[PDB]
């Protein structure tokens, strides 16, 4: 029972951490988080859960997904004053719709989209995305090209790109910078799993391909 | 006796091209690396259903693969013949996604750079949890392996996916004491329960 | 009802906890569920499957060459060809197969395992070979006649060219597991040894060097608790 | 019913009270905590639990943990300022499984080990370790040796030792100093105790054994 | 349902509150529970089984030597050979057993304690004690003609050579506790002494110094209340 | 009559060695502490239980104890016989763990060096919660004590365990007034319902 | 198929140690003269049956002989297995009875000197009448030979006693042009119907 595959791969483990900056970014960045950060929802990032999730081809599941976020303080600050409350928008973005560039960036209405409200002073945000790939499960590789072109690139999925999980402050600035710890965690529920594969034993350079070295 | 990706026969969907495409017939050597062969991409250019892959946009085959290795019995060697579900490969000491020309081999198919690991980082010894056989030339001449539709879509393009892959491996190299001599590896394949729809220029 | 007071450990993020939450979009409905084949509902039927391991464990060799063992003619008779740990969770030839590799992924495993070997070489190829599995706590056997004492088969070649060694579960503890260390006493499992018995013998036009591979899967009783992450692969 | 052996080993004795440090300890600290203390689960640490425990040989139990984390200022700052917030990852390792070395220490993902989150600002934490020994009861003592060497330590079960309760500071470090007493409880339940001893009479000296004087 | 307001008490860490919490680990199975010999379900199993306790309580006396009675052939007739008190839960010969070390452990025990002497002579030895229990605050008999009044038991060691004193549960109140000090009412329990009634009569080839141990346990209707932590032992 | 440990008999594990292995009887004396002996360390060396020990790294075993104090009817002591689940010993005033040979005393077995704490912090005053009887020799000349499988583990490895651990004190020493005189502690110990897997090497 | 002595299975006596005991395969060449392994006496030394030997002054046992000759189909050659009842061999032009290191040869067991008289004055032109099969490589890659209980004594010492007597010799010399190569003799010996009385010390 501890050894079933929904028992397996439902385990909590980072896949995207950032520690992405909450300072008047507008007024001087050139490429850095305005405020944001867009992380397309690929479970390969951390290898351990990707190595996890390398054991088998296609896997259908109810992505669980828990944002706990932890704001620091900044060491422009070096102070430490006190933790002040920011709820935070977070959207997924779902394949085809489009994602944001700025904190105020237009598509956080979200007229189609869904986001969620949560505070940092709550603990942490528990949703599950929905199983919404075009294809009856998730093809975590991809024997193809995504496009009809040659330059297409291999091993990705029009299908499988679950979204963007985009989180911002929808708050304004504060005067006092803070570093936001933004900590993704995939639960995934209701697996359905097919075809095993061997576990990976060399290690990974590239997040997309599974090149060997 | 052949041996069904994991006990199922493969069927029609749910709610003409079963010629027995026999490929060129690789030489197995003692330096021989493995071959691999992408399907349908190795059957891509070849016969009726290579022009039924070009004619419709969208398809679902099952491949009745059959391996013959014809040899004396004074010969030695056994092939691992997977037919990986799904074969995202890679490539050695490079971040670089491998290209067209890296796996759309055609119907001639690709050579093992390095197969131990399976050039994709996995483990070729884990490997038989797939589709597999055995043609230790001890005992087995001749191996076949039954595939059904391995695809999370229903029902997609053949041009630009490869559902199984052949992997036709030397974990033990030939032997005849003459270095290597003949056995060819007649790799055929039929497609099986063949369904095209989709009616649209020859792409 | 109304009344609630919080649990000391409520509002913690769990790792492991199964209890449902609010989908994100409600309205959605998935793909529906079509017959994959190759339905996993559990590792064991990952386990039960066979795997070669690397019999050779020569520190040289690597690739295939380690995959497979050379039994040659000019091989000495009654000489050492695997001496294979069963240290699953541990370094040895076991560690690169479903079964290790699976077994890593855990801390607490148990069963029996089901050992194949398949002998490699020609139809006229024979050879009578001495497979001893010694008992958990028990060394290695160097010679045949430290090796029969426990449970050894006689295998000539044949026709079938393929036996199993059903390695019973037997172990100190009710499970097997990682002892916190290599050091102790329930993390050794006991060896797997092979000798040539008759030696292997060739043709005069056949191949000298024959080959021989091995395979591990489970038998219906392995069970894992307390999954891990395995030291197999690591980010840096 | 009071005098049931349930109800009388299921008091939350103190067992371990770590008044870990909050400061940047990376800067210069030598053995010290270094934002997190890896404390080894053995009921043996205070003796008026130990005595409550060495009344029997076996006890198989589910161990209720209940950890109490208050936070005080350091005295090196000698300012109140305000009890900022700090939420704690609680990890137990399991046996066999590796124990964090730093706070920021990669094993805090948790793939295989089971964690919990939990603020500061929140009533204590209260969750249940499994009964996990491979033996069908907690061998409190061991007339034995734990390794077949002949320098194996003398008392020790190489399957009784529960874990490691590893408690770090997950949010990075704040610039005032905070000694976070975290404060150990164990709940004992279901208790299934065998084969009665003495009580203890003479003092102990030693945790890991059961010397006399 | 939606409603709720918390208790005035809500979010308290209670050191004896017994509702159940979210385990760590939710996937896994514990270990079998196998027979072991021994299942303790109640203190109470622990207090019906003897224990022996310092009857000699002479201060000079330590270890076995104050452990048993050293009756001696040169002992004076009618001599004080106990003088055991019986507050198991304050300092005495009683402390150092199971019943009081136990019964340290709460405050409110109540309870019949049966007390068997059991004689370590010489199967020749011979010798006719008095033993009496004295109710709870009579003060100790020096003599056997002060001793008598209460409950007695004459006893020729004869070929039993161990008898019971079946104290029965008597006390002012209807448990007997702590009394929050030493010097209260109910917090003495009454004495228990021994006399020698016709002197210890051993052969001239045998010991002459004989021995004599104790022990006590419980009846059924034993019980506890307000469990404590005890002064037998503390940190420092 | 024996007094079986709380009141079960012992038997085989749920889903040849039964000789009574009587020791070297040891000298009881005045000044006599006690002696203590492991199982089944006190059987590790001798006979075909012995010999099962080191051949079988997992052992599973009852003993029944029987301890003889042949004396005259003039002679006088009583010593307990207990029989402790998993003694744990301890040494005066040291902090460190007791050793190898403070432990592993073989078939001889050891003395007690403080044996009113019974070498453990606990109190031999409390220790007839055990399975125990008497050989007061006013009327009981030799004494007998059933053990069943006392251990957590299901079943362990002898050479780094003991589960019961005999312990024959005089908690009243030997009186006969020629200070002490002949009576030895003649204890046999048969391994009854014994039973051995896992055939290795003899350890 | 076996080939039983006389047509009778063997038994336990009439008012554990099963394990296949694999000898050390002897090299077959053109100018091997044949290797004789006298039972008990190739197992008195290996195993638990081994150690049985030595532990029990009387005995008795089935033994299941399992030879084998993994061979090419190339290879040439028929060798008599032939277990000898009660074979007392004899030396060449000497009237002094052969010793010790002539006949206990332990577990390797010993060469022929003469084997066309069998070394014992008979003939092996007419040792067909034993316990006989061929491993003729032809056909015949492998023999196995049932023994029952051969004394006239129903349970005897085995330290100094040979009951049966295994014989293989090469009747027809090898070929295969290379003069000989590879072919061992695996001979596995299993104490079936094993049983042992008289528990005395280890002789």
């Amino acid at each position: 029972s501890e050894t079933l595959v929904e028992n397996f791969l439902s385990r909590a483990a980072l896949v995207s951490k950032r520690s992405f900056e909450y300072k008047n970014h507008t007024s001087s960045e050139a490429r850095t988080d305005k405020n944001f950060y867009k992380w397309t929802i690929n479970t390969k990032s951390f290898v351990q859960l990707r190595r996890k999730l390398e054991l088998f081809t296609y896997l259908r599941f109810d992505a669980e997904i828990t944002i706990l976020t932890t704001v620091a303080v900044g060491s422009n600050n070096s102070t430490y004053m006190g933790l002040p409350d920011l709820t935070l928008q977070a959207m997924f973005v779902p394949t085809g719709a489009l994602t944001p560039e700025k904190q105020d960036s237009f598509h956080w209405q979200s007229g189609s989209n869904a986001s969620v409200f949560f505070k940092v002073s709550d603990p942490p945000a528990r949703m599950t995305i929905p199983f919404m790939c075009i294809n009856s499960a998730y093809s975590v590789f991809y024997d193809g090209f995504a496009g009809f072109e040659k330059n297409g690139l291999y091993g990705i999925n029009p299908a499988d790109t679950i979204g963007n999980l985009c989180v911002r402050i929808v708050n304004e600035h504060q005067p006092i910078g803070f570093t936001v710890t933004v900590r993704v965690y995939m639960k995934p529920k209701h697996i359905k799993a097919w075809a095993p594969r061997p576990p990976r034993t060399l290690p990974y350079m590239s997040i997309a391909n599974a090149n060997y070295k | 006796n052949y041996c069904c990706a994991y006990g199922e026969w493969p069927n029609y969907l749910p709610d003409a091209t079963d010629r027995f495409y026999t490929l060129k017939s690789v030489k197995w050597e003692t330096e021989s690396t493995g071959w691999w062969w992408k399907l349908p991409d190795a059957l891509n250019n070849i016969g009726m259903f290579g022009q039924n892959v070009q004619h419709h946009y969208l398809y679902r085959s099952g491949f009745l693969i059959h391996v013959q290795c014809n040899a004396t019995k004074f010969h030695q060697g056994a092939l691992l013949v997977v037919a990986i579900p799904e074969h995202q490969r890679g490539a050695h000491n490079t971040t670089t996604s491998p290209g067209f020309d890296d796996i759309m081999k055609g119907e001639e198919g690709g050579t093992f750079n390095h197969p131990y690991v399976l050039d994709d980082g996995t483990s070729l010894a884990c490997a038989t949890i797939f589709p597999h056989q055995w043609i230790n030339l001890r005992t087995n001449n001749s191996a076949t392996i039954v595939l059904p539709w391995m695809n999370a879509a229903p029902m997609d393009f053949p041009l630009r996916h490869n559902q199984w892959t052949l992997a036709i491996i030397p974990v033990v190299p030939l032997g005849t004491r003459t270095v290597s001599s003949m056995v060819p590896i007649t790799v055929s394949i039929a497609p099986m329960c063949c369904e095209f729809n989709g009616l649209r220029h020859a792409i | 009802g109304v009344p609630t007071y919080l649990l000391p450990g409520s509002g913690q993020f769990l790792t492991t906890d199964d209890h449902s939450s609010a989908p994100v979009l409600p309205c959605f409905n998935p793909t529906p569920e079509m017959h994959i084949p190759g339905q996993v509902r559990n590792m064991l039927e990952v386990i039960q499957v066979e795997s070669m391991m690397e019999i050779n464990n020569t520190e040289n060799a690597v690739g295939m060459q380690r995959l497979k063992v050379d039994i040659s003619v000019l091989t000495d008779v009654d000489q050492l060809l695997f001496n294979i740990p069963l240290d699953i969770q541990l370094d040895g030839p076991l560690r690169n197969t479903l079964v290790g590799n699976i077994s890593r992924y855990y801390t607490h495993w148990s069963g029996s395992l089901e050992m194949t070997f398949m002998f490699c070489g020609s139809f006229m190829a024979t050879g009578k070979l001495i497979l001893c599995y010694t008992p958990p706590g028990g060394s290695c056997p160097t010679t045949r006649e430290t090796a029969m004492l426990g449970t050894h088969i006689v295998w000539d070649f044949g026709l079938q060219s393929s036996v199993t060694l059903v390695i019973p579960w037997i172990s100190g503890s009710h499970y097997r597991m990682f002892n916190n260390d290599a050091k102790s006493t329930n993390a050794n499992v006991g060896y797997v040894t092979c000798f040539m018995q008759t030696n292997l013998i060739v043709p005069s036009e056949s191949s000298n060097t024959c080959s021989l591979i091995g395979f591990v899967a489970a038998k219906d009783d392995f069970s894992l608790r307390l999954m891990r992450d395995s030291p197999d692969i690591g980010q840096l």
